[PDB]
């Protein structure tokens, strides 16, 4: 069938059953406050293919999902609109799954799926594939991502790019996204995935068939598709063309333009000769006094009007082109006769879509008596005053505040083309507040000198003469950090104003000395003059200097960190460090120095068999003030000393220092050292300037190497020679080199077992070259020797065989 | 609207027996 | 019902619990 | 010579040649980055009153090759609470110092000097009294140096007793308890009472290197007489004196002044001067005048920096500007810079102070005398402020206005109705007009009247609180979109909302039921404080412009709970005499109450049995070496315009919907005021451990704290350990003699060990004899002697050290 206008199903699910034939609707299709929620799957309608306007559900409480009912809806052309939307889906309180599995292009609209409690697979189908715009699109409120996990069959399914992510794509949890691949391009395609012919739109029942499409992309007439319909055909609803019996027999016609619609447009109007002649103006009537204009389906009401006797308020919060749809619908207005006023408008950029206003007589105003009004249009950058085309007041005070993206001056350019100066204070048309973010409008002012040191900045700017030198009041110089020059004076005011007056004599151009900057680094200077903006408007002139670049001087930096060291093998030592705390420049490299330090002869004074004494033993939580003070003082603590290092330290450039340079990495390896001989390692720290002027100071540290294992045993072997008394002596090699000193040696022996045990000092080696053991017992005797160096006991000796004669 | 009678003034039954049972 | 001021969702089923079944309507018809 | 003020010597010792002639140093002491280009000497040098510092003096060995006379560094003024500093000496090997007798104020530390031994071998409770706050750090560890020194005397190091001393060459001389509290001179003779460090001679005030109290014509005095005053803390000197010093030179230089018989530079806090360039503070009636002022006629302000030209003025004579652009916690220190000022005698401009919420950094001014009133006589003027939200108008301040009217425009967050207020309580009740003090541009986006939220419970732990709130219903109920909930600690109740942002936040959110009172649970807290907490509810305002209000509790103060209270902190304790203990502690660092007394306890802890076992005759040891803050951005409009979105549509379906029809046992005492208490009848040579308890007033409840705990060691009984009576010797086969002496009967701890030296002419032979050995056979057998007679002696080395030799022993050993 074709359903006539409209068809709204409500009260219970019963009432559903008027859909129950029809296969394409001419209007919407409500379906609402089926509180009863009982019958539920009980209807079933696989006719409906085609919707010419939006489709709307709103609490039916007892649907799973709309896969259900509506199997085979194809498009939804969204001739009209509901607020800006072609499908909307609102507290479905019980709805799991949209479906539409056979959905394949919705044309005009976007969607809105609000509210819906259990509502999964939302963003896990591509929307771009299915309409344009996907940024119009607005899902939110539904049920929270991470509590159901969307899925289909076997996650083994069709995919693509979703957004920047890539996964499946799942209508409902049994059907895949019905996708056919990118061949036919722009061409619809049929089931098995074969291009049909390109006025088929959605789906088609043969391949490249004009007769099988479904719907038509274009056109509708006899059963074919077609790009225009044929000749002496009426495009009707946007979707059919007809002829004079249909449209002189609808409910009360005319015609126009091979448009079949309810009245004549602007410029053409009614003849009484035959009715269908709409031969070469149209009013909108009022029943608010403010028609308040927020989204398309309000605007639409406008649409053909070329005088509207009414209130405007404009208050379109969101849209990314909704300009271009207002133009159609509002660009015919000549008149309005009421006051005009915007508010919160953030998505307007420009009022160029009003494009044949010409009028506002003011025969209402608002509050105070003001005509026309803008306030807090947070990217009005715009406004359609170009000396190109003319806007006239005929009455009432205008007003401006909160513009930021606007630029004053063009408001002033506005204000000349009306003519309208001689009614408004400064609250009315201030600066202070309308438009501070928008720039267009200067002289020039040049930088005569600049003057650079270490610290300091000095720069001079020619004198500024405007056409009267009352006018100006200062000059402000704006300055930052700016390492890079993608910079713009518009980057959040991080910049830092200062200000300067002019000097009262006139021969000396004025200047600035800025101090307190980071040497060696790149700041940002320009400067803007500050003028009395009022009595002739826009002829105060103003001035901005151009963005300037400026690096200052430098100096020296900080050494190594972390310096650490150790042995992992002996005559070899593993350094390692970090670059310096404040480079204050590029670094270059470390140095690194190591020496000897002696042996302890300090030690090798003491006895060891003497005395020795005895051993002892064997989600940012806060802060509290008291705690900011501490951590306060510790800093002041730091810091005094710093600035006594300085002073610019500057390193210009028992055993010697024996050095290297680091070429890359900040850890070295030093080898082929003394065995167990302690050293000191030291390490500075360079900068790219350090080859001029010095290199910082050093940590440092100290190292013992690995001893060589087995090195302080007894080189040799043993030798025992008689003694009197029944005395023995024994005589052995010392240990040529020793792990760091030879200290000690030890004597185990006895008779039948080594029971006997003795401290042998080392300066008694020296003395002899051995002991004397004195007084010993009758009977033989064995005997092996422990010398004791720095890295632990050596090894003991081979046996000593000797004896005791009774006799 | 009907959020103009109940969203701004308030509405008593005998403003809502209009589409009730 | 409440004497207070009716929006919103609790518009919605204070005015279902008012009305009940058979009673509320919108029409095409008109 | 008394050198002058502080003396510097950096780059070079030919420079340190200044110190030759000088006996005291004024003042600090500074010798920096020094490097040799050599011996020198200064004895000379004996007081330096303030402290002394040094900083990389490269190649210098140890401060005892400059100042071997250094005796006193009476600390004066102090380095921030140290009176010495060694900071990366890098080639120092020992502080030396040896004449150094007495630090009379601060800290000691000694920090990085990379080779800085000698550290833990002074007993610095000696020479300073406050041994808790030294600070050693990352020097060459201890456990690797030799501290070798001569071997003098020893005390006892906390659980520890060893030898003290500055050097290998030294050791760190103190004078006998025969002199208890007294100076001593260098042979133990007591000294004048009056005098410190070292003496030339005994009790003679005259003869004396420092003087305690006061120094006055080479007589040590303990205050010096009427007619002459107080100098610099150590010596007195006449009135026309310090009549004849300038300080230093400045706008303020003048003569000193002479207050309770000291002399100063200036009058201290509390007095100021005459105006006689006089000599004589005086009582100041309240607050005094200063009266500064300055070069332009108006003192612009640029930012902190600025006013702090202003810091230490109370009455400026000038116009005033403030024009902070911006800049952090600005008004913090605007109060200590300016918020002193109370009287100005021009106007007072603000213009584009965005910095500024609140002008309360004005602290006390009550008088604008409006000399230059401006155009149609303002005299007070702010403009284009785009974000003071409060004047200083608390209802606990006033204020009065001599001439001049006021002017504001261009203040987007400030309620006209705070203006009326302000303008009702400076006196300039009805002088302004319409057009002065404007109603459209003031406030226009100010919340400026609110409803009330109410407090319906508490609940409150020690660090927990959980609180909860009735349901606040705006209008239309979906304006409402949040809770926010501020916190901070504040033990006094002068608190405001305006104080900083010093406040902490919370994001607690609607309700997810509808028949539960919201809550909060404020975790993280610490006991017996005062925090304060106020409520606000996140609104949504668009058309709501006087449709919806705020909602604001009141700062409502409470208290968490009371804890037991904590460890009790830097437990240290000596002991001056045998059989008892002195102990110094420090108050817990957590009271979690009012402190009400102390508890000490301490027990007999065994001495340890494995000291019994082993062979100490044959041992050895070695050396070596080798919940989140979602303010952001989300929460401004992301969350705000996204539910004022949701609730303009809802007002579109219901609008296109619905139509209608046409060991040993534990002792305990208790101290009462102070953190010190000498235990006595104890044993002579026994180690302690100590546990001490802290316990407010509600710990009779809760229980007493956890237990620090240190070991103390008693000093030895003098004399107990020397061998108590005569030895004997009998003759063994072998040319052996076995010898058998009595032992000690109440020994220091313990007897380890035995020596015996023996000779026939000398006695050449030592033998060691262990306890064990004594234990098994009462003696030693000395075996295969040479023929002829002998003499010997026997030493006991107990833990506390060696004995006293025995009454030589003789003995002879024949052939046959
Ligand atoms: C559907 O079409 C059949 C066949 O003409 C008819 O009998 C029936 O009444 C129709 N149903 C509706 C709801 O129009
Ligand atoms: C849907 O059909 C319209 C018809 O003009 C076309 O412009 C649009 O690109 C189509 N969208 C998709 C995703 O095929
Ligand atoms: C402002 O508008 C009102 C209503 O149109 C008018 O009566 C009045 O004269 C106008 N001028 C005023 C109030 O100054
Ligand atoms: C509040 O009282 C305290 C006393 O505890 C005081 O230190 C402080 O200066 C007073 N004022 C403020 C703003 O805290």
């Amino acid at each position: 069938e074709i359903c006539g206008p409209g068809i709204d199903i409500r009260n219970d699910y019963q009432q559903l059953k008027r859909l129950e034939n029809c296969t394409v609707i001419e209007g919407y299709l409500h379906i609402l406050l089926i509180s009863k929620a009982e019958d539920y799957r009980s209807y079933r309608f696989p006719k409906l293919t085609v919707i010419t306007e939006y489709l709307l559900l709103f609490r039916v409480a007892g649907l799973e999902s709309l896969g259900d009912l509506f199997p085979n809806l194809t498009v939804i052309r969204g001739w009209k609109l509901f607020y800006n939307y072609a499908l909307v889906i609102f507290e479905m309180t019980n709805l799991k799954d949209i479906g539409l599995y056979n959905l394949r292009n919705i044309t005009r609209g976007a969607i809105r799926i609000e509210k819906n409690a259990d509502l999964c697979y939302l963003s896990t189908v591509d929307w771009s594939l299915i309409l344009d715009a996907v940024s119009n699109n607005y899902i939110v409120g539904n049920k929270p991502p991470k509590e159901c996990g969307d899925l289909c069959p076997g996650t083994m399914c069709e995919k693509t790019t979703i957004n920047n992510e890539y996964n499946y794509r799942c209508w409902t949890t049994n059907r895949c996204q019905k996708m056919c691949p990118s061949t036919c391009g722009k061409r619809a395609c049929t089931e098995n995935n074969e291009c049909c012919h390109p006025e088929c739109l959605g789906s088609c029942s043969a391949p490249d068939n004009d007769t099988a499409c479904v719907a038509c992309r274009h056109y509708y007439y006899a059963g074919v598709c077609v790009p225009a319909c044929p000749p002496n055909t009426y495009r009707f609803e946007g979707w059919r063309c007809v002829d004079r019996d249909f449209c002189a027999n609808i409910l009360s016609f005319v015609i126009h333009d091979g448009e079949c619609m309810q009245e004549c447009p602007s410029g053409f109007i009614r003849n009484g000769s035959q009715s269908m002649y709409c031969i070469p103006p149209k009013v909108c009537e009022e029943e608010k006094k403010t028609k308040t204009i927020d989204s398309v389906t309000s605007a639409q009401m406008l649409q053909g009007c070329t005088i509207f006797k009414g209130n405007l308020l404009i208050n379109i919060r969101r849209g990314n082109n909704i300009a271009s749809e207002l133009e159609n619908f509002m660009g015919l207005i000549e008149v309005v006769t009421g006051y005009v006023k915007i508010r919160h408008s953030h998505a307007l950029v420009s009022l160029s879509f009003l494009k044949n206003l010409r009028l506002i007589l003011g025969e209402e105003q608002l509050e105070g008596n003001y005509s026309f009004y803008v306030l807090d249009n947070q990217n009005l950058q715009q406004l359609w005053d170009w000396d190109h085309r003319n806007l006239t007041i005929k009455a009432g005070k205008m007003y401006f505040a909160f513009n930021p993206k606007l630029c004053v001056s063009e408001i002033y350019r506005m204000e000349e083309v009306t003519g309208t100066k001689g009614r408004q204070s400064k609250g009315d048309i201030n600066t202070r507040n309308n438009g501070e973010r928008a720039s267009c409008e200067s002289d020039v002012l040049h930088f005569t000198s600049t003057t650079t040191s270490k610290n300091r900045i000095i720069i001079t700017w020619h004198r500024y003469r405007p056409p009267d030198y009352r006018d100006l009041i200062s000059f402000t110089v704006y300055y930052k950090e700016a390492p890079f020059k993608n910079v713009t004076e518009y980057d959040g005011q991080s910049w830092n104003m200062v200000d300067v007056d002019l000097p009262p004599n006139k021969d000396v151009e004025p200047g600035i000395l800025l101090h307190g900057l980071k040497p060696w680094t790149q700041y940002a200077v320009y400067v803007k003059a500050v003028t009395l903006t009022m009595v002739e408007n826009d002829h105060i002139r103003g001035a901005k200097s151009e963005i300037l670049y400026i690096r200052t001087n430098a100096s020296v930096p900080s050494i190594p960190l972390d310096v650490l060291s150790a042995s992992n093998s002996s005559s070899q030592l593993i350094v390692k460090w970090n670059p310096p705390s404040l480079p204050n420049g590029n670094l270059s490299y470390y140095i690194v120095r190591w020496q000897r330090q002696p042996q302890d002869g300090y030690l090798y004074r003491h006895n060891y068999c003497s005395k020795d004494k005895i051993p002892i033993r064997k989600c940012a939580c806060p802060k509290t003030e008291a705690e900011k003070q501490a951590e306060k003082e510790e800093a002041e603590y730091r810091k005094v000393f710093e600035n006594f290092l300085h002073n610019s330290i500057f390193v210009p450039r028992e055993y010697p220092f024996f050095e290297s340079r680091v070429d890359n990495k900040e850890r070295t390896v030093i080898s082929n050292l003394r065995p167990f001989t302690l050293y000191r390692i030291d390490i500075h720290s360079c900068n790219h300037e350090a080859e001029k002027l010095g290199c910082s100071a050093s940590n440092f540290v100290f190292a013992r190497t690995m001893p060589a294992e087995g090195a302080d045993d007894i080189p040799g072997p043993v030798t025992w020679e008689p003694r009197p008394e029944n005395s023995i002596f024994l005589k052995w090699p010392e240990p040529e080199n020793p792990n760091g000193l030879i200290l000690m040696y030890e004597i185990k022996y006895g008779s039948q077992v080594e029971d006997q045990r003795e401290c042998v000092s080392r300066q008694e080696y020296r003395k002899y070259g051995g002991a004397k053991l004195n007084r010993l017992n009758p009977g033989n005797y064995t005997a092996r020797i422990q010398a004791t160096s720095l890295s632990g006991n050596g090894s003991w000796t081979d046996p000593v065989f000797f004896y005791v004669q009774a006799k | 609207g009907i959020v103009e009678q109940c969203c701004t003034s308030i509405c008593s039954l005998y403003q809502l027996e209009n589409y009730c049972n | 019902f409440v004497n207070q001021h009716l929006c919103g969702s609790h518009l919605v089923e204070a005015l279902y619990l008012v009305c009940g079944e058979r009673g509320f309507f919108y029409t095409p018809k008109t």
